[PDB]
DNA sequence: AGAGCGGGGAGCCAGCAGGGAGCTG
RNA sequence: GAGGGAACCCACU
DNA sequence: CAGCTCCCTGCTGGCTCCGAGTGGGTTCTGCCGCTCT
């Protein structure tokens, strides 16, 4: 839904890296190089940014009830 | 059937009354007997 | 082998065998009308028990055009000598006893079918 | 330019992406409903006979052009409004559109002209509209327009909303109609039988089946008889031919036996001729048939009329239902007898019941058409009864009073709501499960349920033949996705590119056949039949043709360019038996295949280039269909094609298998369905594990739909952090799985650690779970309405005070507001009250009927929605939100059938770690792999390690030579890991290296709905049942567990008689009765005054106290109700 | 007058219709 | 401190 | 010795059975019109 605050496996902060990852992707970095530029060296964090589905952008398309 | 055998009526209706009473008693004991209509509710579900 | 049916000519129906002892011969006498007919062949009922050796009349030549049927080049035709042939098996219950290949010539207008 | 093999994977996935860009996944439901609405309803209305009522003046009622509105809601004020689907879901409204018909009433009077009255647009009922079809309000809307309506653009549609409940129509596998099928009856009086489920096309009427059977040997020979419809005995077939108007024998045998040099056919028709010799005239034959009908006749004329109408309108209706059609019906009956003779001689082979060439699929279209046919017949019956009741005495009838609009509306609503398909008054004989509540647990559940087929076969059948995976399911039906248990092999799923034909008119094919040298049956001698190819169109023998090469090539050329032959028309040529069958009817399932001609694909690089820019050429899948490149092939036509699995099969080989390929597969991984296409490397798994994963990917937890906040679903499960898989197939792009994913990529070590993962269990990381790993929410919605039950019983949403309300469960009402409802944000517990409803009874005037929360369910009220239902009452729905943290006993599954429960949770410092400090999220047992043979799990871990190091998303499409274990191993070794995925793990407790090296890697695990807190149950004592006074049913009613008969047998074998008594007497239903010591019947016993009395004996001193189960007392009293005396003698 | 009452398989068993023997006037 | 049945469907081992 | 009686056999119809235990859900009772004021 939204990027997890921490990596599940180790606990590295990955919640501050989703928008940076998207900005690096639209700067035509490859995904491996974008992950390497963010300091995610263990594959447990690379799956955390790599496999993320950001559903909250589509939940914000619905007009707020409250 | 008590009324139609006390307030006297013809045999052609007392026979139907006897047949229907026999059907009701049998379907009280045995509803799943074949060859006869099933005892049914107003919802159409058969009697237990 | 098998002897066919005989048909009446007047009432368009079947004939039936009968033995007239006046000439002591066999006639095909219809029993809807009074039509009679002498018989060329004396065979009335005939049965085949192990005489199922001829599967070739049931095969039609059209099966040469089947894309799913297997083609071979090692069995050339005897009639026209074409290299291509299609090979299959006889698929009846009376051919479960055999796995004999029946071949049909692939070339158009030939239609020759054989075995082995 | 031919597509070179290095570009072929990209090319085939581009054309597959084009197919799934245009058609989509629920296209068959929407197409069937659209063709039902546009064509079938009007056909049913028009084909209904006009109502001709005469007492007298004569009234003719004719029905005309139908009109269907959009789905509208009428409130109690009567003002129409456009009904949106979320309003129907929230307010429990039926998403239906009103159906208006035009009626013409003509009056005929003695010595007076007609009087025509035009009731334009007469309301006759409401048709439930299927979501996202043509006549839905969401049709044609963009994604922004759908999000403004609080709808999900990913939601497929294809379902109905009945009373706020989403209902899907499961397709039903019927036998194919109008086709002669010959089977050898097992242990019957007939050796071979030939049936035809005959039904006239484009007319919804029930199929009339005619059997043409041949008797067993153990008379002279073999007799062919005919089991006609509505003729209750077996008419000999020659008598049927006589009754059709054929006195002669060359007439009958030219209709039956097409080649007269063939002797065996004659030797088998000889007993059938010679048994029916005594009947020689047409009307004599008609008398012989009509004497044994369902309604016999005392008059010969009545029997002649009966047999004439049976052979006119009931015996083979599809070939002809009209007069002068004796020759076409007689040729078809002769064809049936001919096929019977061919199969009995062994020359032809018996038909297969499980072959889907012999089966059609009733989708929403034909099923709703059958319903609407019956219900419109009911409506016309009601109109004729009302109008006849008036014109018996009254002058005239107003028609709008005669139109019972509840017939169509409530009948369609009932059948779509209950699933009992048919009429409510015959619900015991109605087929159930046709309509089902749409599964909304994840998106895979929704798609799988919307693409579901069902064999109408009893699930208690011990025969395996309909359950078998038949060979003809290739590419049409998923081979893996089927239920486990009693419905295995009966409930099925479509493959991805399988499309079910919607139906077409046979006519333009018939004019083309007329003007393409086909000689009609009505204008030929039978002697021309013996070497000509018969032509069947929708099972109707229409003629013969003498050049079948050019006819079949011409027909295929027309179909391949979207001419006269439409794309779904199936055209089979049976070469060996000289037949051409053309099927245009609905229910045929087909799939697109590439066309191979002269060992070359017709799909070339220009098509791929044009499809590469689908947005800016307006090139699509339909242009590929129009280009003669792809072709829709169904099951009977797939028996005559020669498929290439890949274009590599077209290449010349050193051992050439085939050089006459007719079609080629687009990609073989389109034999899988929706739920089996989530499995990475399905071909490396054992097939039971593929079936298990097809089952358990529907129970996984993810985000089931995007607008889950608007919806008040009874049960909803939402994962906190769903991830798309690192190891995906290319079919997962068209299932939208990377937008609504249903699992998390775990770090899984397959290790033996502490013993707590043995026998399918897993060990989870407590520290990972603390960070949100597999955390979820369970939403439960409760509905309650102020129902007005007459004048007295007025239930109202009022906050209950104990001073005025009775019948409470003695729970606090303080969390309720003063409007009688709880408010969002309040923590609730299993005893708390969320809705306060009070009913007014005729001090305690009010009785408390408050809605309580489910037992032991902690939660917080997420939403309260207050509205008016269709009846104008106040209606409320409360959604309660419970956060489910992963817990010991929660069921987690991978994508390979490696289900299990969490056996223990260790913290991060306790779980084993690699040299980088990577601890696994899940540890599974090694022993779960070997007998299971889920090598796809190991390869998924390896490929996920490679994909997480590389940054790619791994491709695991089933049949892909470019991906193999050695390639992935070399790739993993390129990142400084061991090539086979093993790592040196250290013990978390001691720090010491584990001697073995542990296979660890990212694997996609999914959390299943089967949580332990939703299943834990216990009882000491509590609610008992009303009748037998035994404990209740299920944990929802605080019930007890069943100590069934096998438990009794086990406790007998144990010898534990006192434990057997405790379970079966004390812990279930202890009871004491008083029994007369003389007669043994239970006796009256006033225990207050110690007055023990037995009538029937006048006994007052000899009465005994007997302890029994209450069910024993109930049994004995049922027996004494049954005029049986169990005389319980204590001596 | 609205409120309320009425109206599929599988396998075994039992009875009846066909035999073949014996019997008597 | 305890107030419905039945039918059906799905699922679980 | 012909016709009748009296028990073996063949047939068809009737009848009764079809794993154990669990969750969850929806939908139905009940079905509508009356005769009295
Ligand atoms: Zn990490
Ligand atoms: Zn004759
Ligand atoms: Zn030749
Ligand atoms: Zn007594």
């Amino acid at each position: 839904m939204i990027i997890p605050v921490r990596c599940f496996t180790c606990g590295k902060i990955v919640g501050n890296k989703w928008e940076a990852y998207l900005g690096l992707l639209q700067a035509e970095y490859t995904e491996g190089d974008a992950l390497d530029a963010l300091g995610l060296k263990r594959y447990c964090c690379r799956r955390m940014l790599l496999a993320h589905v950001d559903l909250i952008e589509k939940l914000l398309n619905y007009a707020p009830l409250e | 059937l008590r009324r139609n055998e006390q307030n006297g009526a013809a045999a052609h209706v007392i026979a139907e009354d006897v047949k229907l009473l026999q059907f009701h008693v049998a379907t009280m004991v045995d509803n799943e007997l074949p060859g006869l209509p099933r005892a049914m509710q107003k919802s159409g579900r058969p009697l237990k | 082998g098998f002897v066919g049916i005989r048909f009446c000519q007047e009432c368009n129906n079947m004939l039936y065998p009968k033995e007239d002892k006046e000439n002591r011969i066999l006639l095909y006498a219809c029993r809807n009308c009074d039509y009679q007919q002498e018989a060329d062949n004396s065979c009335i009922y005939v049965n085949k028990i192990t005489h199922e050796v001829d599967e070739l009349t049931q095969i039609i030549a059209d099966v040469s055009q089947d894309p799913t049927l297997p083609r071979t080049e090692d069995h050339p035709c005897q009639k026209c000598g074409h290299k291509e042939a299609v090979f299959f098996q006889s698929h009846s219950a009376r051919a479960e006893d055999a796995m004999r290949l029946y071949y049909v010539c692939t070339a158009p207008h030939c239609g020759h079918r054989w075995t082995e | 330019d031919e597509i070179t093999p290095d570009l072929w994977q990209e090319a085939c996935w581009i054309v597959i992406s084009s197919y799934f860009d245009e058609k989509g996944l629920v296209r068959q439901q929407l197409d069937s409903f659209d063709e039902f609405i546009q064509m079938s309803v009007q056909r049913i209305v028009e084909d209904a006979p006009p109502i001709d009522l005469q007492a007298p003046p004569r009234y003719l009622l004719k029905f005309e052009q139908i009109y269907l509105s959009k789905p509208t809601h009428w409130e109690r004020d009567g003002a129409p409004s456009p009904m949106m689907p979320n309003e129907a879901r929230l307010r429990n409204l039926t998403y239906s559109a009103p159906l208006y018909v035009d009626i013409t009433k003509t009056v005929i009077k003695e010595g007076e002209e007609q009087l025509q009255t035009q009731h334009q647009k007469t309301f006759i009922g409401k048709i439930p509209i299927m979501l996202r079809s043509t006549y839905c309000l969401l049709n044609g809307l963009t994604d922004r327009d759908l999000c403004e309506l609080n709808e999900c653009p990913l939601d497929p549609g294809g379902y109905f909303i009945i009373n706020g409940s989403e209902k899907v129509l499961i397709a039903q596998e019927k036998m194919a109609t109008n086709t002669v099928y010959v089977f050898a009856k097992k242990d019957s009086k007939y050796a071979y039988t030939g049936e035809c489920r005959s039904c006239l096309e484009n007319s919804s009427r029930p199929t009339s089946t005619i059997w043409v059977s041949m008797l067993a040997r153990g008379a002279i020979g073999q007799r062919i008889v005919a089991t006609l419809p509505y003729i209750k005995q077996e008419v000999p077939i020659i008598i049927v031919f006589r009754a059709l108007g054929f006195v002669s024998d060359r007439d009958i045998l030219e209709h039956i036996i097409y080649d007269f040099e063939d002797p065996e056919m004659m030797e088998m028709v000889k007993p059938s001729l010679d048994e029916a010799f005594v009947i020689q005239e047409q009307n004599v034959a008609l008398n012989f048939i009509g004497s044994r009908g369902a309604k016999p006749g005392v008059t010969k004329e009545k029997r002649i009329k009966y047999a004439k109408e049976v052979l006119q309108k009931e015996m083979l209706p599809h070939v002809g239902v009209s007069d002068f059609c004796e020759t076409k019906k007689a040729y078809f009956l002769g064809y049936m007898v001919h096929r019977l003779l061919l199969a009995a001689l062994g020359r032809r082979e018996l038909d297969d019941r499980d072959h889907y060439g012999n089966k059609r699929l009733d989708l929403a279209g034909p099923l709703l058409a059958f319903l609407f046919r019956g219900m419109f017949k009911n409506l016309l019956k009601e109109v004729r009864i009302y109008a006849q009741k008036f014109i018996d005495r009254g002058k005239d009838f107003n028609l709008e009073l005669a139109i019972k609009t509840r017939i169509i509306s409530d009948g369609l609503k009932y059948s779509l709501a209950t699933g009992n398909w048919g009429d409510q008054k015959k619900a015991h004989q109605a087929r159930a499960g046709v309509s089902q509540v749409l599964n909304r647990l994840t998106f895979a559940s929704t798609l799988s349920h919307l693409r579901r087929l069902n064999s109408p076969i009893g699930r208690d059948g011990k025969l395996a033949k309909p359950r078998q995976l038949h060979n003809t399911l290739w590419g049409m039906v998923c081979p893996a996705e089927t239920p486990e248990g009693h419905a295995v092999g009966l409930v099925k799923n479509l493959a991805l590119m399988a499309y079910i034909s919607v139906g077409s008119q046979p006519s333009p094919i018939l004019e083309f056949l007329e003007e393409w040298s086909m000689e009609n049956l009505e204008e030929i001698s039978p002697a021309a039949i013996a070497d000509a190819t018969k032509i069947f169109v929708n099972g109707c023998w229409v003629g013969i043709h003498k050049d079948p090469e050019q006819l079949m090539n011409t027909l295929r050329k027309l179909r391949r360019q979207m001419d006269i032959i439409v794309s779904e028309v199936s055209m089979i040529r049976d070469i060996r038996e000289r037949e051409i069958r053309i099927y245009t009817d609905a229910g045929r399932i087909c799939r697109p295949l590439l066309i191979v001609e002269k060992q070359k694909l017709l799909l070339k690089k220009r098509h791929i280039d044009q499809l590469k820019e689908r947005e800016y050429n307006n090139y699509s899948w339909q242009d590929l269909v129009a280009s003669g490149v792809v072709e829709y092939i169904d099951t009977l036509e797939e028996e005559t094609v020669m498929l290439a699995m890949t274009p590599d099969d077209l290449q010349e080989k050193e051992v050439a298998y085939c050089s006459t390929y007719t079609h080629c597969e687009i990609h073989p991984s389109m034999i899988l369905g929706v739920c089996a296409s989530i499995i990475p490397f399905p071909d490396h798994n054992q097939s039971p594990r593929n079936t298990y994963q097809s089952a358990m990917g529907k129970q996984a937890m993810g985000v089931y739909i995007t607008n889950f906040h608007v919806r008040m679903d009874t049960l909803a499960h939402v994962l906190y952090y769903p991830q798309k898989p690192l190891v995906t197939t290319r079919s997962m792009e068209y299932l939208r799985f990377r937008e609504l994913p249903a699992g998390i990529n775990s770090i899984v070590a397959i290790a033996s650690y502490t013993g707590y993962n043995q026998e399918d269990s897993v060990i989870m990381n407590r520290s990972a779970v603390d960070r949100g790993f597999f955390r979820s929410v369970f939403y439960r919605s409760y509905k309650e309405q102020e129902s007005k039950k007459g004048f007295d019983q007025e239930e109202v949403f009022e906050k209950p005070t104990r001073e005025t309300c009775q019948g409470m469960r003695h729970a606090i009402y303080d969390k309720l507001d003063d409007d009688g409802l709880i408010a969002p944000g309040v923590r609730v517990s299993g005893d708390d009250v969320i809705i306060g409803k009070t009913v007014t009874l005729p001090r305690y005037t009010k009785r408390d009927c408050s809605t309580f929360l489910r037992t032991s369910e902690t939660g917080i009220v997420d939403q309260v929605m207050v509205t008016l239902n269709q009846e104008g009452y106040k209606f409320c729905k409360i959604r309660v939100r419970s956060v489910r943290i992963p817990q010991i006993g929660d069921k987690f599954a991978s994508r390979h059938g490696q289900k299990g429960t969490c056996g223990i949770q260790y913290r991060q410092e306790d779980m084993p770690f690699t040299c980088e400090g990577i601890t696994p999220d899940i540890i599974i047992n090694p022993h779960a792999i070997p007998s299971r043979m889920t090598i796809g799990h190991l390869i998924e871990c390896l490929q996920g390690k490679v994909s997480a190091n590389k940054g790619e998303i791994g491709d695991a499409t089933p049949f892909n030579d470019a991906v193999n274990v050695q390639k992935i191993s070399n790739l993993l070794s390129d990142y400084g890991y061991h090539l086979r995925g093993n790592e040196v793990l250290y013990n978390g407790f001691t720090g010491r290296k584990i001697t073995s090296q542990i296979f660890i890697g990212p694997t996609y695990y999914q959390r299943l709905k089967h949580m332990v807190d939703d299943k834990i149950h216990s009882r000491a004592r509590g609610p008992i049942q009303i009748l037998n006074r035994q404990p209740m049913e299920g944990r929802s009613r605080d019930g007890g567990l069943r100590f069934g008969e096998m438990e009794r047998d086990c406790q007998i074998a144990h010898g534990a008689a006192q434990f057997l008594r405790e379970r079966l007497f004390e812990a279930s239903d202890p009871y004491q009765v008083h029994v007369c010591n003389l007669c043994g019947i239970m006796a009256i016993a006033n225990t207050r005054t110690h007055t023990y009395e037995c009538r029937g004996c006048r006994n007052k001193t000899q009465i005994s106290l007997v302890r029994m189960p209450y069910a024993c007392k109930l049994l004995f009293q049922e027996l004494m109700s049954m005029s049986i005396a169990p005389r319980m003698m204590s001596v």
